[PDB]
RNA sequence: CCCCACUAUGCUUAGCCCUAAACCUCAACAGUUAAUCAACAAAACUGCUCGCCAGAACACUACGAGCCACAGCUUAAAACUCAAA
RNA sequence: AAGUGUACUGAGUGCACUUGGAC
């Protein structure tokens, strides 16, 4: 009929979802070097999702991994282990 | 052989431009208030930029300027609002004077 | 199914540790487990002091006995590890590789909070 | 080298020293700051009691104990005792939230002991004893 | 009234403890506010917290503004702590009684 | 059963014990330990805790929305560009 | 009412009692957004089924009955009174 | 602060629950 009729199609300009830094990467309860990144250096308190910038699934996975490591003796409970202080800062925190 | 409205929309430069995020356009100053420059850029709304600290005097009515558009219309939904509130002005970054 | 036994052993000499690991694998086989593989994460200072068998230790050797066993064998394995003295601490978990890595497209968009306030004409 | 606020790693070759003594070796000045008392104990790295002080010891009685001046006097007395014992530097570790929490350190410094590290050890129970119900006036 | 006096004492202690930390706000904590006293209205309609003023006028104004902005949050923190089951609105009042003594001693010197 | 002095320890810089203590207290407040201590001085019944948490979440979201709205509409405060009309 | 100490009790086991503002005070299922509607509350409705109510108080009461194993719960009235509730 | 259930005591208290309250 008329070739200029707008067509029914999905958005091509839509951008892919912002994958969380851990999305598609398997969290493990033995990767203390990783879990340390998501706990408070001075107290060992687990950072909330509003600080870790992680989706619900991976936030829960990190929480469970941290608890499992702590109870099984892989991770200190009351502090980020000093060996991992130089690791990249992946939590939006402004102590200083 | 008169182009239809659909054809005009299809071939409109504004349609040609995709999403208006970070796009570069050549806007035009059309109203200046002290340090506020009201720049129209062919869109529905205008952007209210501020006079850059460098070459401020060069910014005068009718001056063609470069803009990085962030949003054609500044709108948002507030708590419990039944419709989006719009501030009736685009959001763009003044990159300087086009020559 | 496929289990992983994380084992923290009292830090001590090579012949001693080999004997303890052999005894543990013997216990697993008696309990019917098909020991898959043995891994060693080395010795290191325990994150916090752990007491066991009228004693406390600060350094331990970490190992991961991956195996398969009938479900019933797990309780017996737990009891055996608890009774053993050379084991600072033994835990048994469902082997992580068993769980499938369900793929997430990414972070889904966050709309306005779900009906946290009324919609009446107010 | 740029300064750092984390404590030195025990069992690590840290060039930091104080009169040649290593951080772990420095005596420890426990400070318990309860609601109605403040107690200080400077103890050797082997936790040998080197000096002890409190508001009760300094004579402040009942309410007067919960005062910054009382805490300062306790700190000064403990500092004098520790100095007589031969102490110079001290690692301050504090628990509780008594009013003299800072005045105790103030008095200790005024008495002349160099605080090299301020540490907290507040007994925060993850979940244990159920606390008593709330007062009402 | 003895009950009112006890309430004033408890509220003074609680407010001092609150201000000891950034709990209310880092901005408030940095100001290092010192409370002169606490007085409860006879009907329990308000709680006036008399805070000592400093010499700097701009500092006094800024401290007053921050205290007024944080009074409601402090009230909520108290009622949450259960230091008092019900706390009336908190009003921060400047205290300047010590100025007379200070300037006396200055002149007398 | 942990190592001592590694948790909640701040090294004083050049002896400004006041500054170091302020930093430590800031750390405690940021991690919420002070909240926990002062709330655990007494026992909040589960019903009260639930009500308080719901109220806190509602107030947090309301404040966030109000601040966002204020920031969004602040731009219009610019001097009137059509004065005299 | 505040402070101190302490008991039932909160806990484990094995049995009982069956009541809560047991509440999202909004029954299950299916469906709709077409024309809004006492008021407030959680926008308004349609179909379909079960349960429940027929002014207030007497009355979470009495009698009987069931569970009890005797001090209690469930079921649950009547008379008299009023033009209110 | 109010109230529901429950138990002791002689209106309060104890435990849990609801906002049919305030922040
Ligand atoms: S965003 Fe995909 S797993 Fe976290
Ligand atoms: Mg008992």
């Amino acid at each position: 009929s008329n070739e200029d009729l707008p067509i029914s199609m999905e958005n091509p300009y839509k951008e892919p979802l912002k994958k969380c830094i851990l999305c598609g990467k398997h969290v493990d309860y033995k990767n203390v070097q990783l879990l340390s990144q998501f706990v408070s250096p001075f107290t060992g308190c687990i950072y909330g999702r509003h600080i870790t910038g992680l989706c619900g699934k991976k936030q829960k996975e990190i929480t469970k991994a941290i608890k499992r490591a702590q109870i099984m003796g892989f991770m200190p409970v009351t502090y980020k282990d000093p060996a991992y202080l130089k690791d990249p800062k992946v939590c939006n925190i402004r102590y200083r | 052989n008169v182009e239809s409205f659909a054809s005009m929309l299809r071939h409109s430069p504004l349609t040609q431009m995709g999403p208006a995020k970070d796009k570069l356009v050549i806007g035009r100053i059309f109203h200046i208030v002290e340090n506020d420059l009201y720049i129209d850029f062919g869109g529905k709304f205008h952007c209210v930029c501020r006079r850059p600290e460098v070459d401020g005097e060069k910014y005068q009515k009718g001056t063609r300027v470069r803009l990085r558009l962030l949003d054609l219309e500044l709108t948002s939904r507030f708590l419990g609002a039944t419709t989006d509130t719009t501030v009736l002005e685009a959001n763009a970054v003044l990159l300087g004077i086009q020559e | 199914p496929r289990y992983e036994l994380a084992l923290i052993l009292k830090a001590m000499q090579r012949p001693e540790t080999a004997a303890t690991l052999k005894r543990t694998i013997e216990a697993l086989m008696d309990r019917g487990a098909i020991v898959r593989d043995l891994e060693n994460l080395g010795e290191r200072a325990l994150p916090y002091r752990i007491s066991a068998h009228s004693q406390q230790h600060n350094r331990g050797g970490y190992f991961l006995v991956d195996f398969y066993a009938p479900t019933a064998a797990v309780e017996s394995m737990v009891e055996h590890l608890s009774r053993d003295i050379d084991v600072i601490r033994g835990n048994i978990v469902k082997h992580p590789l068993t769980q499938e890595l369900k793929e997430c497209e990414g972070i889904v968009p966050v709309p306005l909070a779900e009906k946290l306030y009324s919609t009446k004409k107010r | 080298t740029k300064f750092s606020i984390y404590p030195p790693i025990p069992g690590e070759e840290s060039s930091l020293r104080w009169a040649g003594k290593k951080f772990e070796e420095i005596p420890i000045a426990h400070i318990k700051a309860s609601h109605n008392n403040t107690q200080i104990q400077v103890v050797s790295a082997s936790n040998e009691p080197l000096a002890f002080a409190s508001c009760g010891t300094e004579g402040f009685r009942n309410a007067k104990k919960g005062t910054g001046i009382a805490a300062q006097t306790a700190g000064i007395a403990a500092a004098a005792r520790a100095k007589q014992k031969g102490v110079i530097h001290i690692r301050v570790v504090v628990k509780g939230l008594g009013p003299g929490r800072l005045s105790a350190m103030h008095g200790l410094i005024m008495g002349g002991l160099e605080v090299i590290s301020i540490t907290d050890n507040t007994p925060i129970p993850h979940n244990g004893c159920r606390p008593r119900k709330a007062r009402k006036l | 009234h003895a009950r009112l006096r006890a309430l004033n004492g408890l509220l003074y202690k609680a407010l001092t403890d609150l201000l000891c930390t950034p709990e209310v706000s880092q901005e408030l904590y940095d100001l290092n506010v010192e409370l002169s006293k606490v007085s409860l209205t006879p009907d329990f309609s308000a709680c006036r917290a008399y805070w000592k003023t400093t010499l700097s006028a701009e500092q006094n104004a800024h401290m007053e503004a921050v205290l007024q902005r944080s009074a409601a949050h402090m009230r909520h923190l108290l009622m949450s702590q259960q230091t008092l089951r019900n706390v009336p609105p908190i009003v921060f009042v400047q205290d300047k009684g010590n100025a007379a003594l200070a300037e006396l001693d200055q002149l007398l010197a | 059963k942990h190592l001592k002095f590694i948790a909640r320890t701040v090294m004083v810089q050049e002896g400004n014990v006041e500054s170091a203590y302020r930093t430590l207290n800031r750390i405690l407040t940021m991690d919420g330990l002070i909240e926990d201590i002062k709330h655990r001085r007494y026992y909040e019944k589960p019903c009260r805790r639930r009500q308080r948490e719901s109220y806190e979440r509602c107030r947090r979201i309301y404040n966030m929305e109000m601040a966002r709205k204020i920031n969004f509409l602040m731009r219009k405060n610019r001097a009137d560009p059509w004065q005299g009309c």
